């Protein structure tokens, strides 16, 4: 009757440009259980995808900015 | 056609029961175990014959990876309902297929949370569920598995803490040395990977597994042009202990042990639209059949 609300959630796409950049994503995943990494590999050119709750969005993006990673907001509102 | 929609767990078991009634000479359906919430975890055994090599195929350990049970179900449909088109993998090969390892999580992802991943067994006072593919007892808990109960990669209270992973263990062990091919279907990413999941050091017989895995990728490329990346797990994924392929390779002593990451689709990769199921499972079966045929030729 009732289901989890994804209101305000976003999905980000990140394409690491080196093994070191991909490793940064791995440490972020391992250290922040509230983030939902849909996909993360070492494959060159692969796009990592992370589902992020509203309370985590500002901190997550700043971590991306801090490490110079390229990202795109691939889903702006999962809409519930 | 089972390839037109994502089936619920009860529909899957009803489909298996129908096959056991319609094909009593070819098929036997049995309960490998019971999920935490009480659901029947079934296998279908296809073409049981003394002396046969056995392929064990499972899917749906991770709740949201819906295309994997669909691929396992399509494989069942081809082998059972279209056996005359699949004799090359039905002469000396027996198949045991577990289309859903984690029915509680699978159903929860249909009812409540599409991106649920783990089981639903409570792990304490705060959260529910264990990552089944971090729960197998081989180098368990040593790398790449969270110790936090609420994390999506939680390794479990102990190894084999989940009845779902114990069901896989019991079903494989029951084969008593006859299993030559263990295959675990996941999503997504277009990868055909083999041990070791937990370390970068190559296993001593990695070339034999690579031979099988390349045959699957090659057949897929010749059928649809889709590319698959083949290699040892750590070539593509960060090291993680407790995966089912590591355990089947090292403890169940299955010489060919492979994890297949099936194609993604939809906005999340995990959720290709139902209209796209048929092409994905058709292409996936091409690779799966080609790997089984290679195994049939090796044993
Ligand atoms: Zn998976």
């Amino acid at each position: 009757p009732m289901r989890r609300s994804y209101e305000g959630y976003k999905v980000y796409g990140i394409v690491p440009e080196s093994p070191d950049e991909a490793e940064i994503l791995y440490q972020i995943r391992q250290s922040n259980p509230d983030l939902d990494f849909w996909h993360l590999t070492k494959q060159p050119g692969d796009e990592a995808r992370v589902l992020v709750a509203p309370k985590d969005q500002r901190s997550f993006l700043i971590k991306l900015i801090r490490h110079g990673l390229h990202y795109q907001e691939v889903i702006s509102d999962v809409e519930g | 056609d089972v390839s037109t929609s994502y089936l619920r767990h009860n529909e899957i078991n009803e489909y298996l029961q129908t096959l056991s009634q319609k094909y009593p000479s070819l098929v036997s359906v049995e309960e490998a175990g019971t999920s935490y919430e009480g659901r029947s975890i079934k296998t279908i055994t296809i073409n049981k014959k003394p002396g046969n090599a056995v392929v064990f195929l499972d899917a749906g350990i991770h709740a949201r990876e819906w295309i994997a049970p669909a691929t396992a179900l399509y494989a069942i449909e081809q082998l059972v309902e279209h056996s005359s088109e699949n004799q090359e993998v039905l002469s000396n090969l027996t198949w045991v297929i577990m289309p859903v390892v984690n029915p509680d999580g699978y159903e929860f992802s249909h009812e409540t949370d599409r991106f649920w991943r783990k089981t639903r067994k409570p792990t304490g006072k705060s959260c529910k569920g264990t990552d089944g593919n971090r729960n197998f007892d081989y180098h368990w808990g040593e790398v790449g598995a969270s110790t936090q109960a609420c994390a999506d990669t939680f390794r479990g209270e102990t190894a084999f803490s989940e009845p779902e992973t114990r069901a896989v263990r019991d079903a494989v062990m029951k084969l008593k040395g006859s299993c030559k091919f263990y295959l675990s279907l996941h999503s997504y990413g277009n990868y055909i990977l083999y041990p070791w999941g937990w370390t970068s050091k190559l296993p001593e017989t990695w070339e034999a597994i690579d031979e099988v895995a390349q045959a699957g990728a090659e057949a897929i490329k010749q059928s649809t042009g889709s590319r698959y990346t083949v290699g040892s797990s750590t070539n593509v994924l960060y090291a993680a202990a407790g995966g089912s392929d590591d355990w089947a390779f090292a403890v169940a002593e299955v010489p060919i042990s492979i994890t297949m990451e099936l194609p993604g689709g939809g906005n999340g990769g995990f959720n290709p639209p139902p209209s796209s199921i048929e092409k994905i499972v058709n292409e996936s079966w091409v690779g799966i059949k080609a790997m089984a045929l290679k195994v049939a030729q090796m044993f």
